[PDB]
Formats: C-alpha cells, sequence, structure tokens
RNA sequence: GACGGGGAAUCAGGGUUCGAUUCCGGAGAGGGAGCCUGAGAAACGGCUACCACAUCCAAGGAAGGCAGCAGGCGCGCAAAUUACCCACUCCCGACCCGGGGAGGUAGUGACGAAAAAUAACAAUACAGGACUCUUUCGAGGCCCUGUAAUUGGAAUGAGUCCACUUUAAAUCCUUUAACGAGGAUCCAUUGGAGGGCAAGUCUGGUGCCAGCAGCCGCGGUAAUUCCAGCUCCAAUAGCGUAUA
C-alpha cells in the first residue's frame, strides 16, 4: 500500500521483461517492395469483411 | 594511349602568347600531371617544353576526359613578363618572403607608433 | 554583400488528406511496379505534371491567334514529344492533359533498363544502375531518376569499366580467383 | 455587401474595419493587453524557478489528481503554474532548479481536465524531461 | 512588437500576413550641440565642452568610444573561427610594381533546398495460380508469383589508404592503383494502433491509484486508450512538440 497518490507507483512495480533478439528488418526501396507484394500479389480473392494487419481474434 | 586535341585557339600579338582550351583523352588510368601535357604540346607544337604554362585541369564524372587551359610563349622573356607569379613559383622561377599578414601588419603599425630614421631600427 | 545565388525550390507537394486508404493505395502500387524508393518521388512527379497541366490549362483558356500563346505552346509540345510522352499525332495544346503519371514513369532510366532488355527484375536495374554498370552516348549514369529523350533511347548499353560489358573483374571474383590459387599452390 | 454605388468605397472600409475590430481573435491578436497579460511575453518557451510541488486535482468527470510545480520567471518576474508531463517524473525536479517550460495545446487555454494550468515543462536542470524518462541521460552529479 | 520600396508565404476567383536582412534611397556611430580642413562632412577608425559610463598614475596629470572583422561580459527560448590570402571581383594612390577583415578561401553549421546507400540474383525448401484432362485425387508444374537463419557464386559503396587533379598553398568533388560485406553486427530512427485518422476485441501487472487524452472521453479487481513484450500502421535520414 503505502500512500495513494504516489508518484511512479505503477511504473515502478511494473514487471520488468528483457527484449527478445530477432533478426533485422529490411528498409528503404525493399522495405515497400515487401509491403506491396504481402499486400497485393499474395492475396486471394476473398468476401465480407477483409481481414486486418493486426486482427488476432 | 594518352591523347590531346586541342580547342577554342586564339593568338595575340598584344599579348606574345597564343591560348587554347586542352581535352586530355586518358581512359582507364587516372588523371595524367601537367609536365607530360608540357612535353606532349612541346612534342605536337614544335616548341621548348619550358614556354608551355597549363592550369585548371578538371577530370569529368566517369572518367576519360579532362578539360583545361593552356598557353604557349614566344619565349622566356614574355614568359616571365605577363604571366601570374603562382605559375611562375609552380615551374619554379619566382620565390616570396615567408612572412604572414600578421606579422607585416604588427609591424607596420609599430613602425607608425615613431617617425625618423629609427622607423627602420623599430621593425628590425 | 556575398557572391552567392539563395535560389532554391522544392520540388513536390504533400496531399492535403494524411490518412487516407484509396490513394495510399495506388501510390503503392506505383511504388512497386515502378521500383522507387519513397513517396517522395511520386509526389514530385505529380508535381511537375501538375504545373504542366495548370500551364496547358491557362494558355487553353486564352483566344487563338496570339503569337506567345502560338510561340511557347510550341515551346511545350516539342518538349513533351522530345521527351517522350506525347507522339506526331497528337501534336494538340488539349492534348497535354489527357497525359498520365504511367507516361512520365515510363521515361524512368530505371524502367528504361528494365524493359530494355539487360536487367533480371527492376529492383536488380536500380541496383545495377547505382553501381555504375550502364552508359549513355560515351557517359555513364550514377542515378535511376535520369529522364531521357527520345534520340537517346537506341544508345543505352554496359559501360566500358565495368565486368558485364566487357573489362576488368571485380573483387570478389579477384579474391576467389587468388584463394583459389592459393589452394592450387 | 449593402452599399453598391459605384463611388461607394470609403464607406465599405470603415464599415469592414469596425466590423473587423468588432471581433475576437482579431480583438486579442491586435490590443497590447493580451499579449501584456501574456506571462511569455510573445515567446514560445520561458526558463524559472521552481518554488514548491501542488497537487491539483481533475474535474468532475473523473477522479485523479495531477502532479504540478510553480515557476516563478525571470525575464518578468511572474509566477506561473506548469504541469509535469510524464508518469513518475516530478521525481527528477526538486526546489530551487532551473526548468524550461512551454505552452500546453491551446494558446492560453485550460487543456483536459485540469483547472488554471497552461503551461508544461520540457526540460530539467538543462536536461530534457524525454531523456529522463527514457533512460537515456543521467541528471549531472 | 513602424525604416520605405523592389519583394516573400499562402493562394479557384478575389483576398490576408510579413518585409531587421546582401539591391536602391534615407538615418546614426551613447545622446544632444558647435567647428577646422577639403570641391564634397555638421565626419566621429577628425577636433572641442556637458552628463552617464570608464583606463593608467610618483596623484601634478594623461588617454577613450567594436550598431567594422574575430573574440568576451550581461541579456534572453534564440544565433559560428581571439584562422589563411590579395590569386579571382573591384577600389585608392605620384602609380603595370604598394595596400585593402571591401572581398575571396577553409572551419563551425539537421534554418532550409536538390540528388541519393541500408541490397540483387540462382537451385532446393512450400502457399497458391492460370491450359485439355484426372467431376473432386496425382501429374505436364515446361510458364510463374511469394518467403523460410537451406546453400553457393557474382556485384558495388561508406571507411582506411601511393598518387594525380584543384588551390596564392591546401582541404572538398572527380580520376585512380593496394585493402575493404552473409545474421553482408558495415545492425534507421520518430510518433501511433476506440472515433476524427492509416493500424490487435493479443498476453502479463496496477485497479477512478498511477496515469492517457489537441476534442469526445479511457481507468470502479475480465482496460481495444495506463505500464511492459509480440504484432501492425504513417513518413523516412528523417519525425514529434510549443508559440506568430
Amino acid at each position: 500500500h503505502g500512500s495513494l497518490a504516489r508518484v511512479g507507483k505503477v511504473r515502478g512495480q511494473t514487471l520488468k521483461v528483457a527484449k527478445q533478439e530477432k533478426k533485422k528488418k529490411r528498409t528503404g526501396r525493399a522495405k515497400r517492395r515487401m509491403q506491396y507484394n504481402r499486400r497485393f500479389v499474395n492475396v486471394v480473392p476473398t468476401f465480407g469483411k477483409k481481414k486486418g494487419p493486426n486482427a488476432n481474434s | 594511349t594518352v591523347t590531346i586535341r586541342t580547342r577554342k585557339f586564339m593568338t595575340n600579338r598584344l599579348l606574345q602568347r597564343k591560348q587554347m582550351v586542352i581535352d586530355v583523352l586518358h581512359p582507364g588510368k587516372a588523371t595524367v600531371p601537367k609536365t607530360e601535357i608540357r612535353e606532349k604540346l612541346a612534342k605536337m607544337y614544335k616548341t621548348t617544353p619550358d614556354v608551355i604554362f597549363v592550369f585548371g585541369f578538371r577530370t569529368h564524372f566517369g572518367g576519360g576526359k579532362t578539360t583545361g587551359f593552356g598557353m604557349i610563349y614566344d619565349s622566356l622573356d614574355y614568359a616571365k613578363k605577363n604571366e601570374p607569379k603562382h605559375r611562375l613559383a609552380r615551374h619554379g622561377l619566382y620565390e616570396k618572403k615567408k612572412t604572414s599578414r600578421k606579422q607585416r601588419k604588427e609591424r607596420k603599425n609599430r613602425m607608425k607608433k615613431v617617425r625618423g630614421t629609427a622607423k627602420a631600427n623599430v621593425g628590425a | 554583400p556575398v557572391a552567392r545565388s539563395w535560389v532554391c525550390r522544392k520540388t513536390y507537394v504533400t496531399p492535403r488528406r494524411p490518412f487516407e486508404k484509396s490513394r495510399l493505395d495506388q501510390e503503392l502500387k506505383l511504388i512497386g511496379e515502378y521500383g522507387l524508393r519513397n513517396k517522395r518521388e511520386v509526389w514530385r512527379v505529380k508535381f511537375t505534371l501538375a504545373k504542366i497541366r495548370k500551364a496547358a490549362r491557362e494558355l487553353l483558356t486564352l483566344d487563338e491567334k496570339d503569337p506567345r500563346r502560338l510561340f511557347e505552346g510550341n515551346a511545350l509540345l516539342r518538349r513533351l514529344v522530345r521527351i517522350g510522352v506525347l507522339d506526331e499525332g497528337k501534336m494538340k495544346l488539349d492534348y497535354i492533359l489527357g497525359l498520365k503519371i504511367e507516361d512520365f514513369l515510363e521515361r524512368r532510366l530505371q524502367t528504361q533498363v528494365f524493359k530494355l532488355g539487360l536487367a533480371k527484375s527492376i529492383h536488380h536495374a536500380r541496383v545495377l544502375i547505382r553501381q555504375r554498370h550502364i552508359r549513355v552516348r560515351k557517359q555513364v549514369v550514377n542515378i535511376p531518376s535520369f529522364i531521357v529523350r527520345l534520340d537517346s533511347q537506341k544508345h543505352i548499353d554496359f559501360s566500358l569499366r565495368s565486368p558485364y560489358g566487357g573489362g576488368r573483374p571485380g573483387r570478389v571474383k579477384r579474391k576467389n580467383a587468388k584463394k583459389g590459387q592459393g589452394g592450387a599452390g | 455587401g449593402k452599399c453598391r454605388g459605384l463611388r461607394t468605397a470609403r464607406k465599405l472600409r470603415s464599415h469592414r474595419r469596425d466590423q473587423k475590430w468588432h471581433d475576437k481573435q482579431y480583438k486579442k491578436a491586435h490590443l497590447g493587453t493580451a499579449l501584456k497579460a501574456n506571462p511569455f511575453g510573445g515567446a514560445s518557451h520561458a526558463k524559472g524557478i521552481v518554488l514548491e510541488k501542488v497537487g491539483v486535482e481533475a474535474k468532475q468527470p473523473n477522479s485523479a489528481i495531477r502532479k504540478c510545480v510553480r515557476v516563478q520567471l525571470i525575464k518578468n518576474g511572474k509566477k506561473i503554474t506548469a504541469f509535469v508531463p510524464n508518469d513518475g517524473c516530478l521525481n527528477f525536479i526538486e526546489e530551487n532548479d532551473e526548468v524550461l517550460v512551454a505552452g500546453f495545446g491551446r494558446k492560453g487555454h485550460a487543456v483536459g481536465d485540469i483547472p488554471g494550468v497552461r503551461f508544461k515543462v520540457v526540460k530539467v536542470a538543462n536536461v530534457s524531461l524525454l531523456a529522463l524518462y527514457k533512460g537515456k541521460k543521467e541528471r549531472p552529479r
């Protein structure tokens, strides 16, 4: 407990996890090429409502 | 295989020199220095390789071409008379006193502080 | 009082709507099909097309048989037919407005190398141009946004100082050859 | 317009000038009172020394309090009240320390649920609050 | 919170705002005042007195005006080297020869503008796709499209570095030999992900607390908005914030 309005309480008692070592991301011309490919030539004709890029329902 | 083609050739009786624009073709190598240009212009124009004064060589983007200026003088006296001093210093017949502007200005002010014969004495 | 120029201008205009859908769709389609790097290039081509269209509109609001109209309109028409976006059968003042962004982006050096038949893809074409491999009339070009003319299209080939058009090999060929000489010797 | 005569320009100009002065944004933007009452004095940022820390409360829709400091500027001597933006950034500030205050978003207007506060703290002890909050720089000891 | 103008930003059409600032004209060298010389000055890198400020001194006296070029103090949110040269542009003088912080050169420089790296290709991996069929299986997959840290050979550039060029002498650019990339660690950031407004009814923690929020509003012990991880979105060597 301590006090109600403690300055920096939630960020102070937040759990601390580390970053995961991952492969680097392409940037520049190849990023737009990958975006164009994934958005326009890997698509299938579907119906209803189009799924979002981050949809995880 | 370094060839030289001339351009805009025009002679002056009033300057006793011939101005022209030099186009140098050196494909596959670096920029050629000016002294082989001087001997090659001496060979093609049948002149001694000491009155030819060249400068301003810029290499085009890509490599292979170089455009610059060059003059051919009649004799050494005309080459010594109407020329800038830095080209003569580049060819090695003129040299200047090794003093900066700050020393000259301070010596001039210190000489201005006094009057008379001692003006030369204070200037050392 | 210094001897400078102080003359410069922007070559692009940002759109009014920052987050739209269809506009971003055709911009992404143009970037992916022409192998561009960012939206600044397609906005620049759109800006210069808009300037040409604005000049054509303000000359088309004018009346006929005006000598300055005939003069700088013929100047604009000869520029547009010498750049490669217009034809001789459409040498008219209204046919400038029927132009597209495809016509201006098709005279880019990248797609000209890609459609000429010496590059595998358009990104490979940009890599090939950027690494000093081609030349246009005895002069190499280091950049992909070199908008060619109609009279200079048939002169594009590989540069002399390149391993593709006949010349000294690169560094990995020589390094692997030296490694092979060391292993065999 | 109302005057449609060919020789009616002085009347139209005078009426437009009077109705332009009889406005709001042109009225604050052309007198010296609205800029004289501004503690910044027509400036984007200002410096001053923090005297104390006050916990100002929110409005009636929501129940929280806002951590805030009081600043006495040096350019004019006025005393202002500036909000420390982020979470836990009040602990980087102590008494008798200099800060760089700025506007808070709506050009001299209370933003959100904080009453009577029109300024925010950008930098403290000649380093930004964002660098201290993200753990990039450190307070000089 | 006025030097004026030529002009600048925005701009269907009209309009609004700015113009201390390299060109032209005017004014001043702390502020007023008076004057010598000279063709031309009420001159201040000329003089004479006042006040304010101010330097040295054996204390009788003497000497000043960086709103010039560098640099310093104070001030404020706010602005660079106590460098080199008369070679280029011109100017003054008895004068082809001397001088010029006028000027030119480099340093500092993310005010801003233009161009433009951070990857491409090939065979397997495996999701589909067009052509008569196999109705719906396999295949021709010869012709593709795409990405998985599967693999191998070609490439050019930053940076180090003979030289050459440039230059008053250099430096920068260009040219050019010797080196110089596989997770090519030679590793691209800035703001977001409820609506406005492109983009997770994901996971864990606090629980009207901490805080987010330009505006609606979000947090009350199952948060799409807080605090962290994953994923995604907008621009890209650029992005966000505050004031006219």
